[PDB]
């Protein structure tokens, strides 16, 4: 009994790739497209909620995710690996940053944090890499808004915008023409559901897009008043209805 | 690959057979028991003229009334050793008394089993360890990987040793004397041993009651290699 | 392929091939069977005498596990043994903590999830037992079979080993001949009988029979076993059906 | 049981040689070239980025260059995220040995420790090693400016100039080739760009694929200070030297 | 164990310590050296429970000489210290404390200084011209308060701490059998015999 | 609070001759100042040769001639049924003793 | 933990992972040192493939173990720091213990035991590494040179070497080395040691280092004009 | 074949290959015998000499005074197993002042057998062994072999050419068993029943090795000149 | 290919042991069925017995979790069992530690989280069973959540299981592409069991019997399973109609 499972899993090639890597990677590649775009004064992420039966409900299966109240993620490849990776995301928000410095850690730590998880099950042992790149979209005091890509291997890098999965390279292209540093954050939003619908078969609606926003805070969010510090989340899942909104205007 | 711990289908540990063969690679050590003592002897078996022989150390003092010599990997037997006369040392701080030989033996070959997957193989070595107590006597003991051990009334190790059994075998009588036995083993050495037998790259030692184990220094040796020329040379 | 090779590996069918395998030991094994009764329960195995050396009766089979429950087995012997050893000890911590015995229900998964636990890692080998069991609680009389893989099901009649198939149709006959109930000094006959008639098929070697039951009213819900004028008159039984 | 599946991370090949070891150093030449050159005023520290897409935060990234406390600095090549692990270890091991004596830690002494955990990875609890190699630069008041590279092997050396990474063979011939031990600090930024520049698999060295820093005694007298060029300052000095 | 001083002057430490170990009603020893050179440069003196002081000491310059192999590099005055302090830190919430307070006197080669660190059982550190553990300060610190000055000759240092000795034989209730006096300067360690 | 020593009275003695020994008690067992036996026996043959009596607690001398009696046992399986010596006998009952030196046999103890 | 054996029996009775650690040993740099009549040098090729070098501090070859006592090796750099470190914490412990210096018999055997206790611990590779540990015991003037190896086998040489071309040199000093007649002074000792080297090494440039070990913890390294010296009065006396 | 790299892998006809190769190394042993009456129960063992100057390898171990066995196999194995069994038989002493039944020192050792049969990394013991005692059900002859398969039967034999004690035995049941109160008539039917299983050497004085156990008799072992009586 | 045998990756990205142990979903050759009334969760499974010897009371693929929660496995009984046990024991545990009724979804989750790890750990492997949550959740109302070898999770309208579950599916589909909502418009859970049953025997082409089937039924504050007698009521209704 117990895990007698202690050596590595992963290991280097005589040419140097490290093959669970790689294949992880793959995995990614198969997995639905998601993207993010940043803008002057906020941030989007977006995917397909590409829906295993019709017979399913869709919006009990969250793709793009609260993290922080300033801080979200979405996620291209295998989904229960996501799952897992929030939860433990969320935790060492708390564990090891709050409950030391009494607030949210800024996006970049947050980051580096899910990036060190990821690390770990690329040379413990016993463990296979993690089947997802993420795209984590957020704000901090004293560093603006950001959007980082987080990889199976553990390396993460800070985009302007890019896309992951499926039609990316595609996508990426796409970005790049439409990409300037002067985006208003309803500019970006525009641009993230033109990008997605060259990916989408199928339907393309309200509730078959998933997409989030970093922007101003939300004091109607916050739950309470009376603490004039205290603003409110900059984390916002647009509705079903938002996004059809938008789409009319496209 | 395959576990350390596994059987052959003729119901035998590879591992512990493997290391037998380690062994039969190594230098030669006899031992003879008497009603007088107890002789080692061994092959010191230098790799260079330049290495100096007196620092090798095949033959060792376990307590004042246990010796010992080595064949095999000989760096496996330290920790062997140091087993070796903790157990003897402990029990005389237990019993206020001399630990029996076989008590000893049996202690030692406790060990050789403790490997799996504990240490991570057999010792590649084996040992002839020699001594008296009041109830048995003088002792050798042929101390194996396999946990086993054999009582001898002689006994040699290590590369020569198929040639000088067969030796032993004829030359052993219950009535050799401790001079007898010494000159024995000098004999067998010098036909097993590859270079020409002289005191500085083979070592004798007995166990005796009275003055308990003691190495012999070369000069001693020495004599009784001139003594043994002399005694062949004249028939 | 070599998906075989490693406890809890699935093979691209769905199958964990060494738990199969195990089965092969279980088949392997002497006969034994379980027949459930109006309010109990009977067990009984058959017992290849290897030599005249055997002391007869003394190397006993059929196991107890508390006061009211009876386990038999085929396939490797001590691991039905590790088994029984388990289900004392989660029987003694049933009692020790809720007071009342351990129900046959309860007990049997107690059996299962500890079996089910040896297919789950390749550190560990399935068991090599087929185990009939079973016994009287307070909600009456439950007889259990459980194999290598874990599963378990409640059973009318049961049976196991070499014998196995000719045992289940003799058992089959039973269930079909009795639909109102069969009396436990009944089964205990009819469990002499089927031995004795699944014996065909081991039959270089002959036999020793050992039986064993619960009762409500026959035994007051222990578990004891068959012995004496009582054993005598089922072998005696038996005897008579095969001529 | 699980044997079946051990790769055996930690033996030697017949030849006697760490077969992760040297795969690990195999996927580390594929990595973007990193250069360390020591003056006798400072030292350098360039590296060139994976090949950036356009759309990268270029200004708020850190691919190459770490900062391991006040006097010290490493240019990374290799995994990144593997060089994170490490690179925090010696961030805290600094901080023991300035609780402990309530002094800076002699570059050394971090140096070796880092080299310390990397040895074991290749001797004992068979897991893989660390795909990273290091260019230390330092500054401490025993010995003064120095550079070290250290492998997945654990062996450290220390040096003049070095380079770690892609195209080394070539890097190292061209550092042989220009540089003088009299040379100062904007000596050494130019041979710097200019190594890579020739080195480098691309089309030609943009700002915008470059991480640059120094470690000069460049403020106020006695005293050391660490220089993480922003994008801006890389366009500057690729200008003042005339590669573009 | 109880009377050890130090003395910085201009260009060297000079510690003090008494020669007594008493057990009960007997002075089992008159001329114990309550002191371990840590280094070639840095003498350490040490007074407290039985047993601990020693250990400690010992303990310390095993770790000390350690260092000076691995760099082949001798740690200065305020390094050592600093050491120090934090073991008695530590040990001062352990299961058993070591009850030991000390004095270290080094000369700082980089700097050319002399440094003298009082550091109790407890890890406080303070670096003084003067020091003093136990009783002795009692008498000691006001003595120096008033008769040190701070650029002092080693002659000029020796006798006032012939003037701090003197004042303790006359006023301190315990025969502490005289003190072993040592210089710690440029030219490293050093004792005087005659005291 | 409990206390787990209690006294059961009781007195031993022993006296060498020149090729015998003696080892005597009294045979009565107290607590307090009731009686609790008039005859319980508290002087043991061991084996070899060798008498023992550990007087004091009861309780403690019953644990420490149990465990005596079984170093005999073992003696004679470690080391070829050899017999155990009266000096040899003495050294392990020290060893016996004192490693509970910190929660003692509340017994004068001899053989 | 890990706990694989590596080390294991092969069907002739070998152990081939520790024979692999020798084959390290053997690609090392070459180590040699010789044993004078009151006195012990200990000298070592430096692989001159490399040139950009920083000298001042590059970890030396030969270490200082307590003040009296050095270690040199060939093999894996990695590996031998594990055991420098290891032996200098023995040193230590033993003073403080014993209240006296290390034999170098008792270090060597310490270093040993090491060494063997990692070809048969599970989860472990051996040390790819051969030493010369040399020095003279505490109060004693009678020099001390042994050898380890990898096995965990140690030994005393009158002198020796390890590492690449080794054989070549132990032949040389086979032929020039007379047990009867030990290098009486420094000088000759150096002169013999720096001489075995050059018949493996190329130019005798920053191409060999060279330590001296003279009684009561008077160790002192040689600076390249020292060495070069000996380097150009060898090879004039060889025109002949 | 692939199959037997371990203890934990069963072959596709369901068998333990490593089990099977522990059983071969017993039939490799030197042959011992066990058989009983209703008053003592005796071994003899036939112990195996490497060559002419080494000592008769022990092959009959004390276990209790009413409990002990004969070993045919791997010989630590049996000092593991036999002192495995001191310990029980002193357990139940210690904690019950109670012997230990034979029967229940042969589920004992079954149990501790088993364990090794279906973990990974262990191996399984590599003897056999037979126990004989004499208990408050009177005398017993129980035959252990490492497979945790656990025997009890009137005699029986183990080791190299066993085959023959053991028709012998099955041949001469009904006198042996009725061997009751004469301890030397019991011994004389266990000498002639290893007998059947020499070849090309018969029983010598420091070749022989009986144990007897039973009534008023404590387990003793016999070797030298007392066994002289019984060639 | 050892990356067959244990959970890594192979060079496409996949992990064969997780698709293996979906196929060993089916070995049993059951089929089941969910769906959400107004007030209830219905279940439904076909009850297969082969053996005439079984007592068929004791051969069941329906457990009740917790008071308010019940699950149906398709998929091997020791595993099937395995998992049961676990869910019992965390939705006991939940409420000890958080004071109310582990929510349907969270189990879903936590169940859900748990294979995702056998997934991703090498030691264990991962289940051959698929996972169907059924309950009138307090705040989410009717409820079915379901989980796989893989992991996955999530939330549906209604579901099937099985080696038939396509027809299941497709026939569930058409009737809501009809029906306009998300559940059957149903008073009764009497007659929301009725619907279950009708439209398993439309897609599967068979008449079942009193012990063909196997039903579950979640109400608010208790889920409970029928006896063959509470289905036969169910079954005569049906066909007088």
């Amino acid at each position: 009994m117990t895990d007698r499972y202690s050596f590595s899993l992963t290991t280097f090639s005589p040419s140097g790739k490290l093959g669970q890597i790689d294949y992880a990677l793959t995995a990614v590649k198969q997995g639905v497209t998601s993207l993010g775009i940043k803008a002057t004064n906020g941030v989007v992420i977006a995917t397909e909620k590409k829906s295993s039966s019709p017979l399913a409900m869709s919006e009990t299966l969250s793709k793009v995710s609260l993290l922080t109240p300033d801080i979200g993620a979405v996620y291209s490849g295998m989904g229960p690996d996501y799952r897992v990776l929030v939860d433990k995301s969320r935790k060492v928000a708390h564990t090891s940053y709050k409950r030391i410095y009494g607030e949210y850690p800024p996006t970049k730590l947050l980051v580096s944090e899910v990036a060190k998880i990821m690390q770990e099950a690329t040379q413990s042992g016993g463990v296979r890499p993690f089947g997802v790149s993420l795209l984590i979209a957020g704000h901090d005091e004293f560093n603006g808004f950001s959007l980082y890509q987080v990889d199976p291997s553990g390396s993460y890098f800070p985009w302007k915008a890019t896309a992951i999965g499926k039609g990316s390279v595609a996508a990426k292209t796409f970005l790049e023409k439409r990409w300037n540093d002067e985006l208003e954050l309803e500019d970006a939003i525009h641009i993230a559901l033109l990008t997605l619908k060259e990916s989408v078969e199928g339907e393309f609606n309200g509730d078959t897009i998933e997409l989030a926003i970093i922007g101003d805070e939300n004091p109607d969010l916050l739950g309470y008043t009376g603490i004039p510090t205290d603003k409110g989340p900059r984390f916002r899942k647009l509705t079903s209805q938002e996004i059809n909104d938008r789409l009319e205007a496209l | 690959d395959r576990g350390v711990s596994t059987f052959s289908p003729e119901g035998r540990l590879f591992q512990v057979e493997y290391s037998l063969e380690a062994i039969k690679l190594g230098s030669t050590a006899i031992g003879i028991a008497t009603k007088e003592g107890v002789v080692l002897g061994v092959e010191k078996r230098a790799t260079s003229p330049l290495l100096e022989s007196d620092s090798i150390e095949k033959i060792v003092e376990i307590d004042r009334h246990i010796g010992c010599a080595m064949s095999g990997l000989t760096a496996d037997a330290r920790s062997m050793i140091e087993h070796a006369r903790t157990a003897a040392v402990t029990h005389n701080l237990y019993y206020d008394e001399d630990i029996n030989v076989e008590s000893l033996t049996q202690s030692v070959c406790d060990l050789a089993l403790r490997f799996g997957e504990l240490m991570s193989r057999p010792f590649g070595v084996a040992l002839l360890i020699a001594g008296h107590d009041a109830d048995d006597g003088y002792q050798l003991f042929h101390a194996e990987p396999s946990g086993t051990f054999y009582r001898y009334n002689a006994k040699a190790i290590g590369s020569g040793s198929e040639g000088a059994q067969a030796e032993l075998l004829n030359e052993w009588h219950s009535s050799l004397t401790l001079k007898e036995a010494e000159l024995l083993v000098l004999k067998i050495l010098k036909q097993v041993m590859e270079e020409k037998l002289d005191e500085n790259n083979a070592q004798l030692s007995c166990i005796t009651k009275q003055d308990g184990f003691k190495i012999y220094d070369n000069e001693k040796t020495a004599e009784l290699i001139k003594e043994l020329k002399e005694k062949e040379a004249a028939e | 392929t070599g998906y075989d090779l490693s406890n809890s590996v699935f093979s691209p069918d769905g199958r964990n091939f060494q738990v199969e395998y195990a089965v092969k030991a279980v088949e392997n094994g002497t006969t034994s069977i379980g027949i459930k009764c109006n309010d109990g329960v009977v067990f009984a195995v058959e017992k290849l005498i290897t030599s005249k050396l055997l002391v007869p009766q003394k190397n006993v089979k059929i196991q107890v596990v508390d006061r009211h429950i009876g386990c038999v087995y085929s396939g490797l012997i001590p691991d039905g043994r590790h088994l029984v050893n388990r289900g004392r000890e989660e029987a003694a911590s049933f009692k020790k903590l809720y007071k009342t015995p351990i129900p046959i229900p309860a007990f049997a998964d107690r059996l299962g999830q500890y079996v089910q636990a040896h297919t789950l890692y390749n550190s560990v080998r399935p068991f090599g037992v087929s185990t009939i069991f079973g016994g009287v609680d307070k909600n009456g009389a439950h007889l259990y079979m459980l194999e290598p893989s874990g599963s378990y099901w409640g059973y009318k009649g049961a049976a196991t080993g070499k014998g196995r198939q000719s045992a289940k149709a003799e058992l089959e006959k039973l269930v079909d001949h009795h639909p109102e109930g069969l009396s436990a000094r009944e089964a205990v006959k009819q469990a002499a009988k089927i031995i004795y008639l699944a014996h065909e098929d081991n039959k270089e070697k002959d036999f020793e029979l050992e039986i064993s039951w619960c009762s409500l009213s026959e035994t007051n819900g222990l578990h004891k076993f068959v012995k004496g004028d009582l054993l005598q008159e089922a072998i005696d039984f038996a005897q008579k059906e095969i001529n | 049981g699980s044997r079946r599946y051990d790769s055996r991370t930690t033996i030697f090949s017949p030849e006697g040689r760490l077969y992760q070891v040297e795969y690990a150093l195999e996927s580390i030449s594929h990595a973007g070239t990193a250069i360390g050159i020591m003056a006798s005023d400072g030292i350098v520290l360039a590296a060139e980025r994976k090949v950036t897409s356009t759309l990268l935060e270029q200004d708020t990234s850190t691919e190459k260059l770490y900062k391991l406390n006040d006097k010290i600095a490493v240019a990374v090549a290799g995994l990144t995220a593997d060089a994170e692990i490490l690179i925090n270890t010696a961030r805290i091991h600094a901080q023991n040995y300035l609780k402990t004596y309530n002094e800076d830690i002699p570059v050394e002494i971090l140096v070796r420790r880092l080299s310390d955990i990397k040895q074991g990875y290749t001797q004992h609890g068979g897991l893989r090693p660390f795909g990273v190699s290091f260019i230390y630069a330092g500054y401490d008041d025993r010995y003064g400016y120095q550079l070290y590279t250290s492998n997945p092997s654990g062996n450290y050396t220390g040096w003049k100039a070095i380079s770690v990474g892609a195209n080394t063979s070539a890097a190292q011939t061209l550092l042989q080739m220009d540089y003088k031990d009299d040379m100062k600090v904007d000596d050494a930024i130019e041979l710097a760009l200019k190594t890579l520049s020739k080195t480098t698999d691309s089309s030609a060295l943009t700002y915008d694929r470059l991480e640059f820093a120094t470690i000069r005694k460049g403020a106020n007298d006695g005293e050391v200070y660490q220089k993480i060029f922003k994008p801006q300052e890389i366009k500057d000095i690729l200008v003042k030297t005339g590669i573009t | 164990m109880d009377i050890i001083l130090g003395i910085r002057v201009q260009d060297s430490v000079i510690l003090a310590s008494s020669k007594a170990v008493t057990r009960g009603i007997s002075v089992l020893k008159d001329s114990d050296d309550k002191t371990r050179q840590l280094s070639p440069h840095t003498l350490m003196s040490f007074a407290g429970e039985a047993g601990d002081t020693v250990q400690f000491a010992e303990y310390i310059q095993a770790n000390i000489q350690l260092y000076s192999i691995r760099e082949d590099y001798e740690l200065s005055p305020q390094a050592v210290s600093s050491f120090v302090r934090q073991e008695l830190a530590k040990s001062i919430r352990s299961r058993r404390p070591y009850q030991v307070n000390v004095l270290i006197g080094g000369y700082d080669k980089k700097k050319n200084k002399p440094e003298l660190y009082q550091i109790d059982y407890l890890g406080t550190k303070v670096e003084l011209p003067y020091g003093a553990h136990g009783y002795s300060g009692f008498y000691t610190f006001s003595l120096l308060d008033h008769h040190y000055r701070p650029d002092m000759t080693t002659e000029e240092g020796l006798d006032l701490l012939k003037l701090c000795v003197q004042e303790l034989e006359k006023r301190m209730p315990m025969d502490f059998k005289g003190v072993i006096v040592k210089i710690v300067d440029k030219d490293g360690i050093r004792q005087v015999d005659d005291f | 609070q409990f206390n787990p020593y209690g006294d059961n009275g009781g007195t031993i003695l022993g006296i060498a001759g020149e090729d015998f020994a003696v080892l005597a008690g009294d045979t009565r067992n107290i607590t307090d100042y009731s009686i609790n036996s008039r005859y319980e026996p508290k002087v043991f043959d061991c084996g070899d040769n060798i008498v023992m009596s550990a007087n004091g607690f009861a309780a403690d001398g019953d644990a420490l001639v149990k465990r005596f009696k079984n170093s005999v046992k073992w003696y004679h399986f470690d080391h070829n049924d050899k017999k155990l010596s009266i000096n040899s006998a003495a050294r392990n009952i020290q060893h016996l003793l004192y490693g509970k030196r910190f929660f003692p046999y509340y017994v004068h103890t001899i053989i | 933990g890990y706990d694989r054996a590596l080390s294991i029996f092969s069907p002739d009775g070998h152990i081939f992972q520790v024979e692999y650690a020798l084959e390290a040993v053997k690609r090392g740099t070459c180590a040699v040192g010789v044993k004078g009549k009151n006195c012990v040098v200990l000298g070592c090729e430096r692989r001159s493939t490399l040139k950009l070098q920083d000298t001042r501090i590059t970890p030396s070859k030969v270490s200082k173990i307590d003040s009296h006592v050095v270690l040199s090796f060939s093999g894996l750099n990695a590996d031998s720091r594990i055991l420098i470190e290891k032996a200098r914490v023995e040193a230590q412990s033993h003073r403080l213990t014993l209240e006296d210096p290390v034999t170098v018999e008792y270090l060597t055997r310490y270093v040993a035991g090491v060494q063997q206790r990692y070809t048969q611990s599970g989860g472990v590779r051996p040390f790819g590494v051969s030493t010369l540990i040399a020095g003279f015991d505490p109060r004693d003037d009678e020099p001390k040179l042994y050898q380890t190896e990898p096995s965990g086998i140690y030994s005393s040489w009158s002198a020796q070497t390890i590492g690449r071309n080794s054989k070549t040199v132990r032949e040389f000093l086979e032929k020039n080395y007379d047990r009867k007649e030990p290098p009486a002074t420094v000088e000759e000792c150096v002169k013999l040691t720096v001489r075995s080297l050059l018949e493996v090494v190329q130019t005798g440039a920053k191409n060999i280092e060279i330590t001296v070990v003279k009684p009561d913890s008077d160790i002192v390294a040689l600076s390249s004009e020292e060495i070069n010296q000996y380097v150009t009065q060898i090879e004039q006396e060889k025109q002949e | 074949n692939n199959y037997d790299g371990d203890t934990v892998t069963f072959s596709p006809t369901g068998r333990l290959f490593q089990v099977e190769y522990a059983l071969e190394a017993i039939k490799q042993g030197s042959v011992t015998v066990g058989l009983r009456s209703n008053t003592h129960a005796v071994l003899v063992a036939l112990k195996r000499n490497a060559d002419e100057l080494s000592s008769y390898q022990k092959k009959i171990i004390k276990c209790d005074e009413h409990m002990g066995l004969s070993l045919a196999g791997l010989a630590p194995d049996a000092r593991v197993l036999s002192n495995y069994l001191r310990q029980q038989c002193n357990y139940s002493s210690l904690v019950f002042n109670r012997k230990l039944a034979v029967e229940r020192a042969g589920h004992l050792l079954c149990d501790k057998a088993q364990k090794n049969t279906q973990s990974y990394g262990g191996r399984p013991y590599g003897v056999g062994l037979l126990i004989i005692g004499y208990d408050k059900s009177g005398a017993h002859l129980l035959e252990f072999q490492p497979s945790g398969n656990v025997t009890e039967l009137y005699g029986t034999a183990i080791g190299a050419r066993s085959q023959g004690a053991k028709t012998y035995l099955e041949r001469t049941l009904d006198t042996f068993i009725k061997i009751d109160g004469n301890p030397d008539e019991l011994i004389k039917a266990g000498v002639e029943a290893i007998s059947q299983s020499l070849r090309d050497e018969s029983l010598t004085v420091d070749n022989l090795s009986i144990a007897i156990v039973g009534k008023d008799t404590p387990f003793t072992i016999y070797d030298g000149e007392a066994v002289a009586k019984y060639i | 290919g050892y990356d067959r045998h244990i959970t890594i990756f192979s060079p496409e990205g996949r992990l064969y042991q997780v698709e293996y142990a979906f196929k060993a979903t089916n070995q049993t050759n059951i089929n089941s069925l969910a769906v959400r009334g107004k007030d209830c969760t219905v279940v439904i499974s076909q009850k297969k017995v082969p053996d005439k010897l079984l007592d068929p009371t004791t051969v069941s693929y329906i457990f009740c979790i917790s008071r308010t929660i019940g699950m149906v496995v398709n998929g091997p009984i020791p595993d099937a069992r395995n998992a049961a046990l676990r869910a019992k024991a965390e939705a006991a545990e939940f409420r000890y530690k958080y004071g109310y009724d582990m929510p349907c979804d969270v189990l879903a989750k936590r169940m859900a989280n748990l294979s995702q790890i056998y997934t991703q750990r090498a030691y264990m492997r991962p289940l051959g069973v698929i996972l169907t949550f059924v309950s009138v959740d307090e705040e989410l109302g009717p409820s079915i959540y379901k989980t796989d070898p893989a992991g996955y999770y999530v939330g549906y309208k209604a579901t099937a299981t099985g080696p038939k579950q396509q027809e299941i599916t497709t026939n569930l589909e058409n009737h809501f592409k009809k029906s306009k909502i998300d559940h059957i418009n149903e008073e009764s859970w009497e007659k929301v069991v009725e619907f279950a049953i009708t439209h398993m025997i439309d897609a599967l082409g068979t008449e079942f019997s009193k012990n063909d089937l196997e039903v579950g039924v979640a109400t608010k504050d208790k889920f409970f399973t029928l006896s063959a007698e509470n289905i036969e009521e169910r079954l005569v209704a049906i066909a007088e109609q």
